């Protein structure tokens, strides 16, 4: 009942009190916790195709289903699992050349094909009825930092997610310039404009070796000698920062050692320097991309040669959960963007995550392999109906199971009209007539409640998820039916 | 047969009608406290101490609920207090109506 | 912790009045209500009901469903 | 014994359950792993009682016999002879716990023969050297004409894999196998050959890495990318370095002097890199962990570092790019540096990995074996394992013999020839012997679901009249020419199949009384 | 919510409610399904010649080893209220034609289980169960299409033997192949009346003792009871016998009320003694007038009767029971007589020998008429080597039996092995597209519903159900449909005609239109309100 | 005893099992509970050592 | 049959240890009387518990069988 976009959500509840409200059939399968050692194999399924595709997530698990379900009638016939698993193999060879007849080519600088493809993706989300501001967010997210035309391959994890309580979807981001979480200290400062920023990792606390340090203290005066010096020294290390000319300082948290004083942010707040601290070591990778500084490990080389640039550095004052910093602009962007994500509830929040990194995965597919189809079914009936054609031709047993693989190819035209509340019976009848005749491009409309044009309706699918669909749900069952022997070990 | 699942499972009407229930339970505490005509409540916690308010932040913050649909009016009463600052009252009454 | 006299009125009886009872009572008869819902019309579905003696009845007459609901409650009995 | 009982808390049996119950719990074993022999087995899933219960499907008795948990003291002693055959060669492991199993049935059979113990093992004792005899004079040598050589091990590699996962995909999972153990051209040290397993795809699309892949990005502030690469790998200290003196402090009399000490102790850092970079080189792996300081270092001059690449990483680096550990840089110009052609990083399964390519002297590959589920891919890599592990081993002895059941035959041909010339007293117990041997066609054509009561009959009498290459056509499901088919197995897992069945099986003919001590922590 | 209210007060409706179970939606038509499966499993075993038996362990520790689905199907510890209605079927299967115990469970099942695929398509429940009512009539109607007999009932039984053979070969009594044929046709032609053609289950009686062998099995032209003489020195052969059925104990006559007989004076003491010894003497002596030779009684006798039998030559046997005197009496030709005194030769019965028969070891004594008169009642009398068997045996006879009867009611007979199941289900087929509305699923469901029994039959004699059904449904189309079914041996062709495989046509239009009532009834449900723990 | 004696499986307290042919070890691995059998053992080991 | 059981105490088992407790019955009650086969045989001992435990020695297979209580 969670395919299409007349799908519904669930709810799952575990022990520790996490409530989630999810679409997706992935997230759904990795909550349910199925014991079951047979089941547990589409949970397994599941996993491969969020990593393939990426919106490959639910029609795997009913094609797997359904093609054991179709084993059924032939095990109980006696037909051997060996003759049913090479039968599905043959159709699968077939079924792919099939899939090809449907493609269409296309190219990286059609913005149509981007925005209805990322449209589709979302018609079965919450957001479906947001997709007029996520749909050109979601292919800007990409299209910007993967260099068209210079690549076959898309790597998401430079488009970062920022989730904030407060507002609404109509109030999502996508800055192209670095959101950090860290807290400023001084507050007196709160935006500087036209910023030299600089990456700093030395400790501007009191000195320390590596070994055991002690200070021995043998006369009235000697105390004096080591406050004054020590105060000296970190002085000179602001007098360093300072000269060199940056407005903005980015301090990595260290844990042996202090790395910011009180008397060395004493100093930096009467000299204007704003200094963002607690940046994590794992923060530091998307900074050096995104605003294009270096880090600095010892002082003395702390030069200009490590100073990036910013053109509004600003603590923006939100009304929700806290507050964030934001730097807009620079010198030579980097492959970088953020999405900042809006919701009244952090059940819409979360799952407004999973939707857009879905809708970010549609393009990924799409450089991969510059091929769609049409969705609606269509590929479904193409199949049932020239699979079909393919089993008239055959002889011996794979007449019998070959045309069993055919059949478990409808369970998606048909369970696509339930959900939508057509009578399933008729609705793919009719399917079968069109597409029979010729009208490759017939499928079931969900808007107009009937059959109609896919293409008009700007419902398309790549290429990719049909074939990847079929592929490894048929290598699952062909060894699930190999598997034929429970022992419980003691 | 069945599902492998170690719990407890509900499809079909079943939530559709706890939901409106929940929700329900919700609203009706916060509708008597609507208005200069409304009255107060007074909270009292296991172990003594008494909390004496009338705005549906305080009560509803006090107050524990554990239906997965009734902590969703709990938020959005939390949410109006960032938001605006005040009015918590109306939007549990409207929104468990628009469940109805 | 109110009702709390030295001496009780009657014993130990419960005691319901007002909107809330009345909400209860109209809330009882939609429930017993559900057991004919599905048994109206030439294509109604019939029901499997089994008693103490580990019988079984089937039938859709609601002069043979409502008798054997097992109905404890005031109105739902209405 | 059950009559005036001297014991604490321990029980005995002897003569009557002590050789029933130690029959009966080690033929169980056969016939639990017996469904696996042949190309057309089942498969086995095994489950633990929960706590991660970590699912494993696999094919091979060592796996599933290893897991059981066998509490049987008698049983035990065929579990062990199955680790030894799996610690051995690899391959064969269901056939010798088999063979050990039809040996022990025959045993108490005879046994209600009135036959005494040490009459039916001096028998097998005998029938054991008949079939011996039988192997050392059908083996098949291979020497030069490499044409014909190769095609042997594509033979020893198609037949291993036949009987697992990597039923249908014979012709990449093949090629895998034989080309990976060619070019390592050394010792068969079976790490050389590395397996990556990912998601996506199916089995059909892994494919060789013709270089060598390494996990850990390249850094922060390095290059991502140099063509013809001078490559040197490490295994010394980058930070925190403690020069070997335990026990020493430093005492000053104000932090003057510690900051400059601080100065001293990383203008030692700055001489100690600038050492290792006199060398010429551009990309640097190093066993231990890479700190800040030398990290800038290392970028600041334009050359790449690996932090941690694994434990043994280095010294497989090391095989592969023609180098040394060097853990101390003290002499530039006594280090020899490795070069490769590209060290981009690649994307495979969603994960950027380094890929070093067009090494020199790269005496050693990866595999990238890629799959839909995990269960899967533990199967094909374990499959993958035991072709390599067999392959390594061809390459040293080139001595096959015919499958398919024809050494079989020919091993209870001549025990059963030889048997007939003995008196009865112990010829009863050498053709217990030959019939156990011939119950391993019996059992491959069983569980295909072949007509076995055909199929021996018609083998046996093939070889009672020469056809000494006969065997079993596991496709049609009739007797077939061996060497024409390309039918082989590997001269040593066949002979360690007959000794190890034979001397195991000795060990419960030869016990009449099992004494067991009172259990530990049971309450 | 039950049990808790919005307004947080409890919410009680009925009785226990917490401990009830209700699950409604498409969930309770697969349940029903599915448990179905579980009893179609369990006697798709037991169908055909190579049928495999059951063990049936009873409460009390005793076991029989049977095959007659009856006494399966009977024996069942099944708590489901669906898989409780499919023992009704083969129940009411078997009380009106005694055959289909196995057929009727396989058949409604597989309409079951080809009914599930109708549900998941989103055909409405009920319009299943009428879709099957539309098939199933054209199968019936041309169920009585081929039919043809040539069995008159006089002399020309071969094809009556023929199908008790048929229904026989099924049982584990084929070492008596052809003996048991003809004994269960001789039982019931001696006692049938051709002139309603009606067959009185009482006029057959079964008896049986352990020892022997099956090949020991006679029809006995007579009655078989336990004799017991009541004087040990009695001679035990009667050449002629003049029987006297007699209902009052052998004693002088007593009063039913209260009596109370006042005795005072020595004249009334010894009085009293005389008068009781004469009442001794007449009675024997009223039946020596008659002819009588010997005297069967429901009562006892006195020690003085015994002595005046030996005197008088008049053999006699005690306590013979209410059916007993009964069919002796009606065997014989004659009439009870309820006292001494209202004997008369006329009411006496005619037999020829009388004998008593001592087995083995024991002390049984039973009974052999070797000759009578006109009688219209027999008995079957079974031996074998152990209980099992014999009670077995009783069963497998019963069955030859019952469907004679079939034949005498109706002797309109059909061609068996599957090809009648085969034929229809191709029929079906045809008039399937004849026209495809709305049903056109359902009516094709039923026809592949029909091919169940070839296909249980085909596994069971080791066949392909692929390879045997697609060449027999072949054959059945090229060439004007024959009589073409299947065995196991093949016995050369799969010709019915000429491997004489028999079956009634009453039987199996009952095994269709039973089935069909009994699908219905359990698929047009939607909700069980079974109760759980007591508490 | 004697070549033609057959050899006693010991199971020992932790599982691990083992067949022996030597006196020693066959009697050092029983759960004796007798005074006077104790020193028949003790005796097999002297011969041993 | 074990999947989905619908019976209340009772339970079944077909085609797996049906046949081979069969078996293991039917032999177990031949290795007892097999002692007693030809003019050598050995005499059993049957006793009861207690209750009249009725101490009775026997070799004919019929007289051993008819008081052992076969389960």
């Amino acid at each position: 009942t969670s395919l299409g976009p007349k799908g519904m959500d669930k709810m799952i509840q575990d022990g520790k009190g996490d409530v989630t409200i999810t679409n997706d059939g992935a997230t759904i399968l990795k909550q349910m916790q199925v014991l079951h050692p047979a089941a547990r194999m589409l949970v397994e399924l599941s996993k491969a195709q969020d990593i393939e595709a990426g919106d490959g997530t639910t029609s795997v698990v009913i094609i797997a289903g359904s093609l054991l379900d179709s084993c059924t009638k032939l095990l109980q016939k006696g037909i051997h699992p060996t003759i049913i698993s090479e039968s599905f193999q043959k159709a699968l060879e077939k079924g792919i050349e099939i899939l090809t007849d449907m493609s269409r080519p296309v190219e990286l600088s059609d913005r149509e094909t981007l925005l209805n493809s990322a449209t589709t993706s979302l018609n079965s989300k919450v957001v479906s009825q947001y997709s007029s501001l996520l749909s050109p967010m979601s292919v800007n997210a990409v299209m910007k930092v993967i260099d068209p035309a210079t690549a076959t391959s898309v790597d998401l994890r430079d488009i970062k997610i920022v989730k904030k309580l407060g507002g609404t979807i109509d109030d999502c981001e996508l800055v192209e310039g670095l959101v950090l979480t860290q807290k400023v200290s001084n507050s007196g400062i709160t935006r500087v404009e036209k910023a030299k920023i600089g990456l700093i990792q030395f400790c501007l606390s009191a000195p320390k070796t590596d070994m055991d340090n002690q200070i021995v203290v043998s006369d009235y005066a000697q105390m004096d000698r080591v406050l004054r010096e020590e105060r000296a020294y970190i002085l000179n290390l602001v007098k360093q920062i300072k000269k060199t000319g940056c407005n903005v300082l980015l301090i990595q948290k260290s844990i042996l050692r202090d790395a910011l004083s009180d008397l060395a942010l004493h100093f930096l707040n009467k000299m204007k320097i704003m200094v963002i601290k607690d940046i994590e070591r794992e923060d530091i990778e998307f900074i050096c991309k995104t605003i294009g500084t270096k880090p600095v490990a010892h002082i003395d080389q702390f030069t200009a040669d490590m100073l990036g640039s910013a053109e509004l550095a600003e603590e923006v004052n939100l009304n929700g959960s806290g507050k964030l910093l934001k730097i807009t602009g620079c010198a030579s962007p980097g492959k970088t963007v953020t999405i900042v994500v809006r919701g009244s509830n952090k059940l819409v929040i979360e799952e407004a995550e999973r939707s857009i990194h879905d809708a970010l995965c549609v393009i990924r597919c799409l450089v991969k392999k510059r091929a769609l189809i049409a969705g609606g079914g269509a590929p479904e009936i193409e199949l049932a109906l020239r699979l079909t054609e393919y089993s008239r031709t055959l002889s011996g047993m794979e007449s019998y199971c070959v045309r069993a693989f055919a059949d478990a190819m409808e369970v998606i035209p048909s369970t696509l009209a339930e959900n939508a509340g057509l009578n399933p019976i008729s609705t793919v009848t009719e399917l079968r007539n069109r597409h029979a005749q010729g009208e490759k491009t017939a499928g079931i409309n969900v808007r107009k409640g009937g059959i109609s044009n896919i293409l008009e309706e700007l419902v398309v699918q790549p290429l990719l998820v049909s074939v990847s669909a079929l592929t490894l749900a048929t290598e699952t069952v062909r060894s699930i039916l190999k598997i034929d022997d429970v022992v419980n070990t003691r | 047969g069945p599902l492998s699942v170690f719990g407890d499972r509900s499809t079909g009407e079943t939530i559709r009608s706890q939901n409106v229930m929940a929700a329900a339970s919700i609203a009706n505490i916060v509708k008597s406290s609507l208005g200069p005509v409304g009255l107060d409540k007074m909270l009292v916690d296991d172990i003594g101490d008494v909390t004496i308010t009338n705005d549906g932040a305080t009560i509803l913050k006090l107050l524990e609920v554990e239906h997965p649909a009734a902590k969703v009016l709990c938020e959005l009463a939390d949410l109006q207090d960032k938001e605006v600052g005040d009015g918590t009252t109306s939007v549990v009454i409207i929104a468990a109506e628009l469940l109805k | 912790m109110m009702p709390t006299p030295v001496i009780l009125l009657k014993e130990g009886t419960d005691s319901s009045q007002g909107i809330p009872q009345l909400v209860s009572n109209i809330s009882a008869c939609q429930v017993i209500a559900e057991a004919v819902r599905t048994t109206l019309g030439p294509r109604g579905m019939d029901k499997l009901i089994v008693d103490g003696r580990g019988k079984a009845t089937i039938s859709n007459d609601g002069a043979t469903i409502l008798k054997l609901l097992d109905v404890v409650h005031p109105a739902a009995k209405t | 014994a059950p009559v005036n009982i001297f014991k604490a808390g321990a029980d005995e049996e002897r003569a009557e359950t002590a050789r029933l119950t130690s029959f009966i719990g080690a033929i169980a074993i056969g016939d639990l792993v017996k469904s696996t022999l042949g190309p057309k087995g089942m498969d086995k899933i095994l489950l633990s009682s929960g706590r991660d219960a970590s699912l494993m499907v696999t094919n091979d008795g060592a796996t599933i016999l290893k897991n059981i948990g066998v509490d049987n003291p008698a049983a035990k002693v065929l579990v062990d002879m199955s680790r030894v055959q799996d610690d051995e060669v690899g391959d064969g492991t269901t056939s010798v716990t088999v063979l050990a199993a039809e040996l022990l049935r025959e045993a108490e059979s005879l046994i209600a023969k009135k036959i005494h113990p040490q009459t039916i093992i001096a028998g097998w004792r005998e029938a054991t050297k008949a079939a011996r005899e039988a192997l050392l004079s059908s083996a098949v040598d291979h020497g030069s004409d490499e044409v014909k050589f190769r095609q042997d091990l594509m033979n020893i590699a198609g037949t291993t894999l036949s009987s697992k996962l990597l039923t249908h995909h014979k012709d990449h999972f093949t090629k895998l196998a034989v080309e990976a153990v060619l070019r390592l051209k050394g010792s068969g040290n079976l790490e050389a050959i590395h397996i990556i397993k990912k998601l996506g795809g199916s089995l059909a699309d892994s494919y060789l890495d013709e270089g060598f892949l390494l996990d850990k990005k390249i850094g922060v502030n390095q290059p991502k990318r140099i063509e013809n690469a001078k490559i040197l790998i490490a295994n010394t200290g980058m930070d925190t370095d403690k020069i070997k003196i335990f026990g020493s402090r430093v005492r000053v009399d104000s932090t003057a002097k510690v900051a400059e000490i601080e100065h001293a102790e990383k203008e030692k850092m700055k001489e100690k890199v600038e050492r290792i970079l006199k060398h010429g080189i551009n990309c640097f792996i190093n066993r231990q962990l890479i700190y800040n300081y030398p990290e800038q270092l290392f970028g600041a001059a334009g050359v790449m570092a690996i932090e941690h690449a694994d434990f043994a990483g280095v010294e497989r680096l090391a095989l592969v790019t023609g180098g040394e550990i060097a853990s101390t840089f003290d002499h530039p110009e006594l280090v020899k540096l490795g070069s490769c052609k590209l060290i981009e990083e690649v994307m495979i399964g969603e994960d950027k990995l380094i890929h070093f390519s067009g090494v020199a002297l790269g005496e050693a590959c990866t595999i990238v074996l890629r799959g839909a589920t995990q269960q899967i891919l533990d199967e094909a890599e374990r499959s993958l394992h035991d072709a390599l592990c067999v392959l390594a081993q061809t390459v040293k002895d080139s001595r096959t013999v015919y499958g398919g059941g024809c050494s079989e035959m020919l091993m209870a041909h001549a025990v059963t020839q030889l048997a007939n010339r003995t008196p009865g007293k112990e010829a009863v117990a050498m053709e217990s012997y030959a019939k156990a041997l011939r119950m391993l066609p019996t059992i491959i054509a069983d569980n295909a679901g072949y007509d076995s009561a055909d199929l021996v009959a018609q083998l046996r009498a093939a070889h009672s009249e020469g056809n000494t290459t006969a065997g079993l056509d596991m496709r049609e499901g009739t007797i077939g020419d061996m060497a024409i088919l390309g039918i082989t197995e590997s001269f040593q897992v066949k002979r360690q199949v007959l000794l190890s069945a034979a001397e195991a099986a000795e060990v419960i003919l030869r016990v009449d009384n099992i004494i067991k001590a009172a259990p530990r922590k049971r309450v | 919510t039950l049990a808790f209210d919005e307004y947080g007060r409890p919410f009680l409706i009925i009785k226990d409610q917490d401990r009830k179970s209700r699950l409604m939606g498409l969930e309770a038509l697969k349940s029903h399904i599915m448990a179905a499966k579980a009893v179609a499993n369990t006697m798709r075993t037991s169908l055909g010649p190579n049928g495999l038996d059951k063990m049936m362990v009873d409460k009390d520790g005793d076991v029989t080893v049977t095959n007659d689905g009856a006494t399966i199907l009977s024996m069942m510890d099944v708590d489901h209220q669906i898989a409780k209605l499919m023992v009704e079927l083969s129940k009411s299967q078997d009380d009106e034609i005694g055959d289909g115990t196995t057929g009727v469970v396989v058949l409604a099942g597989a309409l079951l289980e080809e009914a599930e695929q109708l549900l998941d398509r989103g055909i409405h429940p009920i319009r299943i169960a009428d879709g099957y009512e539309q098939a199933a009539r054209v199968a019936i109607e041309h169920l009585d299409k081929i039919s043809d007999s040539v069995l008159v009932d006089i002399k020309d039984t071969e094809p009556l033997i023929q199908t008790a053979k048929t229904t026989l070969g099924s049982k584990v009594v084929n070492s008596c192949h052809r003996q048991m044929a003809e004994i269960a046709v001789n039982a019931v032609l001696t006692v049938a009346d051709m002139e309603r053609r009606d067959v009185d289950f009482e006029l057959i009686k079964v008896e049986g003792k352990v020892g022997g062998r099956l090949e020991d099995t006679k029809l006995i032209k007579g009655v078989i009871v336990d004799k017991d003489f009541s004087h040990p020195q009695m001679p035990k052969k009667v050449e002629d016998a003049k029987i006297a059925i007699l209902t009052c104990p052998f004693e002088p006559p007593k009063p039913k009320t209260k009596h109370k007989l006042d005795v005072t004076s020595v004249e009334d003491y010894k009085a009293l003694q005389k008068y009781e010894k004469e009442k001794f003497e007449e009675m024997i002596q009223q039946i020596k007038e008659t002819g009588a030779n010997l005297a069967i009684c429901q009562w006892g006798f006195d020690d003085e009767a015994n002595h005046l039998l030996l005197q008088n030559n008049l053999p006699a046997v005690r306590w013979v029971g209410g059916p007993e005197i009964e069919l002796i009496a009606i065997a014989t030709g004659g009439r009870i007589v309820p006292r001494f005194s209202e004997l008369t030769a006329e009411k006496l019965g005619f037999a020829g020998l009388v004998q008593e028969i001592s087995f083995g070891t024991t002390k049984d004594k039973m009974l052999v008429i070797e000759q009578c008169k006109n009688s219209r009642a027999v008995t079957i009398f079974i031996r074998g080597g152990n209980k099992m068997i014999i009670e077995e045996a009783k069963r497998s006879l019963h069955d030859a039996l019952c469907v004679i009867r079939n034949l005498i009611r109706d002797n309109r007979v059909v061609y068996g092995g599957g090809a009648a199941e085969i034929s229809c289900a191709l029929a079906v087929s045809q008039e399937a597209d004849k026209c495809p509305t709305l049903e056109q699923y359902a009516m094709r469901a039923f026809a592949d519903a029909l091919e169940v029994i070839p296909m249980a039959l085909s596994e069971n004699s080791g066949m392909n159900p692929i390879q045997t059904m697609t060449e027999v449904r072949a054959r059945q189309v090229k060439e004007m449909n024959p009589a073409l079914g299947i065995d196991c041996l093949h016995k050369g062709t799969n010709d019915m005609k000429q491997q004489h495989v028999i079956e009634t046509l009453i039987g199996k239009k009952q095994q269709i239109s039973l089935a069909t009532q009994m699908v219905r009834m359990i698929l047009k449900i939607d909700d069980i309100r079974k109760p759980g723990e007591s508490e």
